[PDB]
């Protein structure tokens, strides 16, 4: 029973452009075991038609998933990824920074 | 160059909450092409790349049949493992398996493999000679003795050297337009002042395939594998990949730093320069 | 193309 904390990246599929549709991505990798809660947030609220990749894993056996939803960024809206996992003492919220 | 076929399986027990979850995914190089999920509704091996949609009914019936037999072996394997380790049958446990073959440039067998994990740790693996096993602990020794007596490596070896490679090839021909492509990275650099005497310089690689890539920063031509920050490569979600490497530099010294990008899809490696 | 069968651990 190893237990590994999830790493998280929040990004978009194409370079972001206000008013132009895109995909908001949340990539969780590095974690074990596989039960994991991920939501994408618009202004603090969970988005509803969020899809995800099939569970797969790396050479060290740790897991990875891509969660993603279609969206149109605008300057008034903040987006995040909220991930809960048995290795976390509380949900981790990672804000989307456009100009990483 | 070289190419791979790989299936990954994850099987998780769920006592008190339903039957074990099983998920199977196949890949060729960095492209997924099939999957099965016990919780999904089709209950069929499903295509996830366009070239595999070419295949007819005999094929999908057969892959579905086999993935269900895999599922069933794993369902039994969770029971045995819990017995081997004298584990209370009231806990969620995880089995993982990966097997596959690689071929070189000439599309001929290079290498095979078959790894197995229990609760996130090596349990048993076929060694590179395709002939013997590495067992991580006494439970795995029991599996090894059994598998030795039943001459399992041999059956596995015939697959890895035969069928695996013959279908890898088939998939590569049929899916030539995508699998044998390279998407060269689109690249660029951003500048970010953090204080009166520092700036974060970031190198960006976008829209590339396959995933393999190296982004490195050099000062005056000398490598800086010491103080760059590198992110793990991530999927774009469209079948391509992305990565950045950042370096925090003293103000006024930007023109001295350069980013170099090695990717299979580039004629020669890229030097990106801070030229005003 | 999967293995035709897998053997119990
Ligand atoms: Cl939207
Ligand atoms: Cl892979
Ligand atoms: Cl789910």
């Amino acid at each position: 029973m190893i237990q590994r904390t999830p790493k998280i990246q929040v990004y978009s599929r194409h370079p972001a452009e206000n008013g132009k549709s895109n995909f908001l991505n949340c990539y969780v990798s590095g974690f074990h075991p596989s039960d994991i809660e991920v939501d994408l947030l618009k202004n603090g609220e969970r988005i509803e038609k969020v899809e995800h990749s099939d569970l797969s894993f790396s050479k060290d056996w740790s897991f990875y998933l891509l969660y993603y939803t279609e969206f149109t960024p605008t300057e008034k809206n903040e987006y995040a990824c909220r991930v809960n996992h048995v290795t976390l003492s509380q949900p981790k919220i990672v804000k989307w920074d456009r100009d990483m | 160059g070289s190419h791979s076929m790989r299936y990954f399986f994850t099987s998780v027990s769920r006592p008190g909450r339903g039957e074990p979850r099983f998920i199977a995914v196949g890949y060729v190089d960095d492209t997924q092409f099939v999957r099965f999920d016990s919780d999904a509704a089709s209950q069929r091996m499903e295509p996830r790349a366009p070239w595999i949609e070419q295949e007819g009914p005999e094929y999908w019936d057969g892959e579905t049949r086999k993935v269900k037999a895999h599922s069933q072996t794993h369902r039994v394997d969770l029971g045995t493992l819990r017995g081997y380790y004298n584990q209370s049958e009231a806990g969620s446990h995880t089995v993982q398996r990966m097997y596959g073959c690689d071929v070189g440039s000439d599309w001929r067998f290079l290498r095979g493999y078959h790894q197995y994990a229990y609760d996130g740790k090596d349990y048993i693996a076929l060694k590179e000679d395709l002939r013997s096993w590495t067992a991580a602990d006494m439970a795995a020794q029991t599996t090894k003795h059994k598998w030795e007596a039943a001459h399992v490596a041999e059956q596995l070896r015939a697959y890895l050297e035969g069928t695996c490679v013959e279908w890898l090839r088939r998939y590569l021909e049929n899916g030539k337009e995508t699998l044998q492509r390279t998407d060269a990275p689109k690249t660029h650099m951003t500048h970010h002042a953090v204080s009166d005497h520092e700036a974060t310089l970031r190198c960006w690689a976008l829209s590339f395939y396959p995933a393999e890539i190296t982004l490195t920063w050099q000062r005056d031509g000398e490598d800086q594998t010491q103080d760059t920050e590198l992110v793990e490569t991530r999927p774009a979600g469209d079948g391509t990949f992305q990565k950045w490497a950042a370096v925090v530099v003293p103000s006024g010294q930007e023109q001295r730093y350069t980013c170099h990008v090695q990717h299979e899809g580039l004629p020669k490696p890229l030097t990106l320069r801070w030229e005003p | 193309y999967l293995l035709m069968w897998i053997t119990q651990v």
